[PDB]
């Protein structure tokens, strides 16, 4: 205020000032599309570790005695001791090992001990998630920048939709939000293609034969009623903001602020910690 | 300022300056110049308060010159401090 | 009607008539004086008579309105007051002549002064149209005449109300800036609007709130219009047509700029501004000094402006040919005019007045010093330059010659030490030229005379830079002195004079000279002041005092001295100073000199001086016997030298029973039969003093002549004012004659006590104190028994005598007088008396609520509060206050204690008592207050 | 000087609620203000050097102002000395 | 859970084995992320450079805006809300040997520092007055040696009375490995020892003097004590570990100090220096 006030030499000064803070916003426009593009270059370099892992999971690939002897050295000096390997389970023979070609509810534990994640799973979503093979990260690169999450789901096997891989997209706004971080924008997802109303865990199902007390027609009745799971993670809030929507943005909102709350966690934490998860050591 | 604390509206800081610059002594003590200056300030308000009786006494409410001669003249002690 | 015939009387020649002609107009006034203010206004207006009636009616106007118009007159006269209908009358009238400017510039004038008085009294609540009237007349009318009167009526009338806030202020700027900007107006209606300009500047300088923004902003425009015009007018010629009112109008167009530089703050008047006005003041002092081809009197005025104004922005740079202007231009102007030449030449006495600075007279010699004086070193050191170069030039044109050198002399005023690159060889040049300048036989006198003062200053001034100072210093003070002897002239003797003066201030002439030189020019200056003395002004006398004050102060220390020299010391000092005893510069210095000369004093050296100085002075003392000792000035002046010697005895001895012889006796009569209080108390100090130096074997005899005196001085036949010095003169006669004396201690005790109560000089209480500390220090337990057992007003002395004590302390003045004080307080203390105990005295003042100024108005009913405490508990505090001047627990201290100068004093006061007087002390430490404790504490370390 | 002036305006505020005082007045009593300084000054100067004190302090100016101001002036100006140097230094 | 982890086959703990191996590659290509972070960092650190430079020329007063820039200043102030810097009729009127009295922006980066949230609580109104002869707040990252960031505060020895030092920095380090969110995590930081001109001006001490005669010790002598007292400058001379006291004393001290400490760091870092200007005027509040 009274810096205004003072005499024009302290204005012109101060507007010097800005016209350096509009240079370096162009500086960190371009700062940030640097940090980008070598994001960018790392993940490149994250996606194969992380699809072993997926393959290890679901069970079409083999660890290595290599391997599992770096993990018992990284264990031992980790000190979590649980996952050492005794007498009793070596006795197990090889056919009841290869009873089971995955690790069972890998990925349903992982996110069980997740803290948020976990109070949306319901027991048909835990029944679903034993069919969820791998979870996939992507930048946006063209327009708006963002990220995409993935889910890889065993269709072949999934009695409940027949979706391969379903992909969650995440938006910003178009310039850089104050602080130098982007601000979210809204969220895109894909539609579900149940195989049927009764293995949608999206959906309560009710059966009904009736005979028309009106029309005296004969009909069966198939009917729908949306319930929330882990898949209300797709269809996510639909836009930003509308004119048409406001009574829908209110809800939209709070779910985008969940929705967004949940996306990064899995992007920071799950993703690249997801060993732990499972087991719970980095609660 | 110092002046503020002493209750003098006059400048304790510009008659030290002036004690100071004068070289009157080798050093002036702290409460020389406060003394000097309630001293000119009491002088300045007696000389303001017969000048403004005698600019009332005429119905006026201005102390032009005529009026502060008279206050002067007509007030023994200060015609003797100042003619 | 008759009121002409009287007119003619009063301005009649012969006294009876004119006699009788004042006294018929005032009984008339004092019958009525409707009737003669009607008919002298009525006089002035109507009878176009000749001239002189008119102008004498309007005088008796002006005599009578004083007297008669209002009680606001100191002047007034309550036989009868002027009826309200003729006030109006003569307000009317008064106004028509003065604003109308046909009138003759007399009448207009006589009708204008009684228009001031009248409205000094009567503005604004009974003559409200005043101001409306004037504006009227000088906004539709252009009555010049108008603006002269607003311009005289403007502060007096014109508060700051009107002027900001009532639009008075607006108005008058725009009648100036109108008359001003208008091209036609005419040089005189220029002048007259510029001093109304000065009028609102002044008025715009300093008003009750300078934060007001209306005020702000206003002040602002009017001075950038203001700055605007006078650079337009500036540029304006007319072409030789009047040359008396240009150059006035350049003076108040140059007053109203410095007027803005000084009273106004920077941000008005931008530094552009100043280099803009700063040429055209040169290009001005140039226009005059050719103009010059009452117009010296004009031309000197107008320089004296445009000077201030170049002493005002003289911290600008000055460009070489800019220096070589203003140089050239105040060599024209500086040289003396003819006039004062003779007036110099005729009678030396001014010249020395002048010179020595003491002449009221200010005009462009004193203008060009304070330029010269101001300048800053790069620029000083360039007009050095010039001014050298200039002077090596003119080294035969006598008439600039003079005003070089004394441009010369005004420049090596200037603190600032002038430095540069070439200025050494200048400086050579100059000392050659200075030597040739006193060498030369033909040369004038003044020119002589300012060589002769300006060679101290150039040698000062480079005191460094200049080898072989000490030759050039004894060959040019060697030249001076034999230039002053055998010439007849006085100028050249007392510039001679005053610049040995000037050469006493920088250089230790003993030193520089050696003692035999030095003893050699002592009596060359002696012989020259021998020589000036007889034809002495007042202001000459002060001077020849202070430059044998000079002389004295070289005579040698060393055992050897020449008596001559000492001897022809004395007859100067007392030969000036009898002149004019009543000069108050050649007392003091008389008294210096006389110090001086004795100040280090032996017995053989002091017979001799004792023996030609005092009968001389019994003569004095002799001489006023018969004028029975009324008041002299010389009378005093011998008694203060008498003082003296008295004061300046020999270490090595009492005084000579010879001054006894000499003094007593005179002193006896004056003190017995002088009554003035001057005479008396000087006097009584010289009697003092030789009582009390006088060897006791020796006096004795004269003890009852002594007492004679003091009985007289303590009857109060003297006045209180008088015998002043009686408390000094107890003091000697009890120390002197203590045995003697012992059975009048009691009566002479009372009456000093019953002087001191009453008294309420400074002076008087603390002479009279001095017996008191005397009584207490010799025993102080009989000084409390005299006390407490006499009584006035049916309370015991003591009380009262304690209360003025201790209120004396904090002002008694002498570093004997204060430790004095000091130990006979220390002894009452120690005494721990009990009468002593119930005595209660005042402590500090309580402040009132606020802060108002209490005024003698108020004393009625905001007195003085004071708190009481005990003698004792003030005493320590008046202590710890004097320790505080000059430079935590009692227990602790007392135990931290176990384990000639004022300090010095104290300290030990201290230390004795907390060790020694445990309960006193400790009960008055523990309700000390601790920033005193401190202080005491700290001093106790 | 100018800085007197406005302290003199100051004064006179507080005196009167309310009252003016023309600028050649204003001029007067600067004249008088400067004219007692100097003595004062000037006196105090010459007892601390009676007093053999390198320093002028309270007890000079007091006793300067004891000797130059007559009667009940001295009275006052030592009272308002007093007060303002108690108020002062504590 | 235990009993769930016990169940697990000795296969499945082979491939959790593994997969754990995986999650510590990771952590290396995490490790590598960040020195391409640190690298790229510092290459637009020396970009920015030029500007900050420039802004403490204004600041300072060093140097005067350009009329092109005040255009482009005065664009930007139409863009959103900035009019306070639109100069006004009665500016104009004034003139530079009017303005110019006063030379650079006063109090710009104590004002800055003070409306930072949680920084100005640690500035002591005795710190703030060394602030107001800071001109320059600088940054450097650690390339060379160990890793980590520098704080510069600038200053006139001069003009300021307290110390002879002209820079004042601060210095962050961090550990060798990165934490387990893939972060950097801190190493024991370091304080420059300020220069001061003299302990009465020394601003991180208080100090008494007394003499006594001591009569306990027979001794005529002279004491002077120090204590160090609370204040910003407090926020060089970290603590530092000392190993038996280091676990029972300073065990809470490094809990409390070093996260106090980095925060304060990271904040002025990240938040204060690249919008300086809008910390100043508030803006980035």
């Amino acid at each position: 205020g009274y810096v205004g006030g003072l005499p024009k030499n302290v204005k012109e000064k101060l507007l010097s000032l800005k016209t350096l803070q509009s240079e370096l916003f162009e500086v960190e426009k371009e700062f940030q599309v640097e940090m980008f593009e070598l994001e960018n270059k790392f993940l490149q370099k994250y996606k194969p570790i992380w699809e072993q892992r997926s393959r290890i999971i679901s069970g079409q690939e083999q660890p290595k005695p290599e391997q599992i002897a770096k993990g018992q050295e990284i264990v031992e000096s980790l000190n979590e001791t649980e996952l050492l390997v005794d007498e009793e389970e070596k006795a197990q023979n090889d056919s009841e090992e290869e009873q089971v070609k995955g690790i069972p509810s890998f990925w349903l534990t992982a996110l069980e001990n997740l803290p948020i994640v976990c109070d949306t799973i319901t027991d048909r979503d835990a029944e679903v998630l034993e069919y969820l093979q791998d979870i996939g990260l992507e930048y946006l690169t063209d327009g708006r920048p963002g990220f995409k999450l993935l889910f890889r789901f065993d269709s072949s096997a999934n009695p409940f939709f027949t979706n391969d891989i379903l992909c969650k997209t995440y938006f910003y706004q178009k310039e850089l939000g104050y602080s130098g971080d982007f601000i979210y924008d809204h969220a895109e997802g894909c539609e579900i293609s149940w195989k049927d109303n009764a293995h949608n865990v999206t959906v309560d199902l009710e059966m009904r034969k009736q005979r028309n007390k009106t029309t005296k027609q004969v009909r069966t009745i198939e009917k729908i009623t949306p319930i929330e799971s882990f898949f209300n993670f797709f269809d996510p809030p639909k836009i930003q903001n509308e004119d048409q929507d406001e009574e829908l943005e209110e809800d939209l909102e709070e779910r985008l602020a969940l929705d967004y709350s949940i996306g990064e966690q899995l992007k920071d934490k799950l993703i690249p910690r997801a060993v732990d998860w499972f087991t719970g050591a980095a609660l | 300022s110092r002046s503020a604390k002493a209750g003098l509206t006059f400048p304790v800081g510009r008659v030290h300056r002036l004690l100071r610059r004068g070289n009157y002594a080798q050093r002036i003590g702290s409460g020389a110049p406060v003394y000097l200056t309630a001293v000119l300030e009491y002088l300045a308000a007696e000389i303001l308060e017969l000048a403004g009786n005698a600019a009332r006494d005429n119905k006026k409410t201005r102390i032009i010159p005529r009026h502060l001669q008279l206050a002067i003249r007509n007030d023994d002690e200060l015609n003797k401090l100042l003619g | 009607m008759d009121i002409n015939e009287l007119i003619i009387g009063a301005q009649s020649a012969d006294k009876h008539t004119r006699e009788v002609a004042e006294t018929q107009l005032l009984q008339w006034c004092d019958s009525d004086a409707s009737q003669v203010f009607k008919a002298l206004a009525n006089v002035a207006l109507q009878h176009e008579a000749s001239l002189e009636s008119r102008q004498f009616a309007l005088l008796s106007l002006r005599k009578l309105i004083t007297m008669y118009w209002s009680p606001g007159f100191e002047s007034y006269r309550s036989t009868s007051n002027v009826e309200i209908d003729v006030k109006d009358f003569i307000r009317e009238v008064l106004l028509k002549l003065c604003l109308n400017d046909n009138e003759n510039t007399k009448i207009k004038n006589g009708a204008s002064y009684c228009i001031v008085q009248i409205s000094a009294v009567d503005f604004p609540d009974q003559w409200p149209q005043l101001l409306t009237v004037i504006y009227d007349a000088i906004s539709h009318q252009h009555s010049l005449n108008a603006m002269s009167l607003l311009n005289e009526i403007y502060d007096d009338v014109v508060s700051e109300e009107m002027f900001f806030e009532g639009g008075i202020g607006l108005a008058t700027m725009e009648i100036v800036f109108k008359v001003l900007n208008t091209e036609t107006s005419t040089l005189i209606a220029k002048i007259a609007a510029l001093k109304l300009l000065k009028a609102c500047l002044l008025q715009m300088s300093s008003h009750n709130e300078y934060d007001e923004a209306s005020r702000k902003s206003f002040v602002s425009q009017c001075l950038a219009t203001s700055l605007q015009i006078l650079g337009q007018l500036l540029t304006l010629n007319f072409g030789n047509v009047d040359v008396i009112s240009q150059l006035k109008f350049k003076s108040i167009i140059y007053e109203n700029l410095v007027f803005i530089k000084n009273d106004f703050s920077r941000k008005h008047f931008s530094s552009e501004l100043q280099k803009q006005f700063k040429i055209m003041a040169i290009q001005d002092l140039e226009n005059v000094t050719h103009i010059n081809a009452p117009l010296l009197e004009t031309v000197h005025d107008c320089s004296i402006y445009i000077v201030e104004f170049l002493t005002s922005v003289c911290t600008l740079q000055f460009s070489v040919e800019e220096m070589n202007k203003i140089i050239t231009s105040l060599t024209i102007l500086c040289q003396l005019s003819s006039e004062t030449r003779e007036i110099w030449t005729s009678d030396f006495n001014t010249f020395v007045s002048k010179e020595t600075g003491l002449a009221a007279s200010y005009n462009v010699r004193d203008q060009a010093n304070e330029f010269f004086t101001s300048l800053p070193n790069p620029q000083l050191s360039l007009i050095f330059k010039v001014v050298s170069n200039d002077i090596e030039h003119s080294t035969c044109n006598y008439s600039t010659l003079e005003s070089l050198l004394y441009l010369l002399q005004c420049i090596l005023l200037n603190d600032d030490e002038i430095t540069g690159e070439n200025i050494d060889q200048s400086l050579q040049i100059l000392i050659k030229t200075l030597e040739n300048i006193l060498v030369s036989q033909e040369i004038p006198e003044l020119i002589l005379a300012r060589a002769i003062l300006t060679i101290p200053r150039v040698l000062d001034k480079f005191i460094d830079a200049l080898p072989d100072i000490k030759p050039l210093t004894s060959a040019f003070l060697a030249k001076s002195l034999n230039l002053a002897l055998k010439s007849d002239k006085e100028l050249i003797k007392s510039a001679t004079l005053i610049a040995f003066t000037y050469y006493c201030y920088f250089a230790e002439l003993d030193s520089v000279l050696g003692p035999e030189v030095c003893s050699e020019t002592q009596e060359k200056v002696i012989r020259i002041i021998n020589q000036v003395s007889s034809d002495a002004e007042e202001d000459t006398n002060g001077a020849l005092m202070e430059v044998l004050s000079q002389v004295i102060s070289y005579n040698p220390k060393e055992p050897h001295s020449r008596k001559e020299i000492l001897q022809a010391e004395f007859h100067l000092v007392f030969t000036i100073s009898s002149e004019d005893p009543a000069n108050v510069q050649v007392v003091v210095q008389s008294q210096e000199c006389l110090e001086k000369l004795l100040d280090n004093i032996n017995m053989d050296n002091y017979k001799n001086y004792i023996e030609l100085c005092l009968p001389s002075f019994i003569n004095v003392l002799d001489s006023n016997n018969a004028n029975n000792y009324r008041y002299s000035p010389l009378l005093s002046l011998v008694l203060e030298f008498i003082t003296v010697f008295l004061k300046k005895k020999p270490n090595d001895g009492f005084l000579p029973d010879e001054i006894n012889q000499y003094l007593f006796e005179p002193l006896a009569k004056v003190l017995a039969f002088s009554t003035e209080d001057e005479t008396l108390q000087l006097a009584t100090e010289a009697f003092s003093y030789l009582i009390f130096n006088t060897d006791t074997r020796a006096m004795e005899p004269r003890l009852m002549d002594i007492m004679k005196v003091l009985e007289r001085l303590l009857s109060l036949e003297v006045s209180d004012s008088a015998a002043m010095n009686v408390g000094p003169l107890v003091v000697a006669i009890f120390t002197r004659f203590s045995k003697e004396i012992q059975p009048l201690i009691g009566r002479i005790l009372e009456a000093v006590v019953v002087r001191l109560i009453k008294t309420q000089n400074i002076s008087t209480e603390q002479n009279l104190l001095s017996v008191l500390c005397f009584l207490t220090c010799n025993d102080p337990k009989q000084t409390v028994d005299f006390l407490s057992s006499f009584q006035i007003d049916n309370t015991d002395a003591l009380t009262l005598v304690m209360r003025k004590w201790i209120e004396a302390f904090e002002v008694i003045r002498g570093e004997k007088r204060i430790k004095e004080n000091i130990v006979a307080l220390s002894n009452l203390f120690f005494l721990n008396d009990k009468r002593l105990q119930k005595v209660v005295v005042n402590g500090n003042l309580i402040p009132y609520e606020g802060d108002l100024i209490i005024t003698r108005s108020m004393a009625k009913k905001m007195p003085d509060r004071y708190v009481q405490v005990p003698l004792y508990t003030k005493i320590i505090k008046l202590f710890v206050s004097e320790l505080s001047f000059q430079s935590l627990d009692y227990d602790k201290l007392k135990e931290y204690i176990d384990d000639e100068s004022v300090v010095q004093l104290l300290v030990r006061f201290f230390k004795e008592v907390a060790s020694k007087d445990v309960s006193g002390f400790h009960c008055i430490y523990e309700t000390l207050s601790d920033s005193e404790r401190k202080v005491l504490s700290e001093a106790l370390l | 000087k100018e800085t007197y002036s406005s302290y003199i305006y100051k004064v006179l505020k507080q005196t009167h609620p309310d009252t003016g005082i023309s600028q050649k007045s204003m001029s007067i009593l600067n004249s008088f203000v400067n004219d007692i300084f100097e003595r004062i000054a000037t006196e105090a100067s010459k007892l601390a050097a009676y007093n053999k004190k390198s320093t002028i302090s309270a007890r000079e100016i007091q006793t300067a102002v004891r000797l130059i101001l007559p009667g009940e002036l001295a009275k006052h100006a030592v009272s308002e000395g007093t007060r303002a140097v108690t108020k002062y230094s504590s």
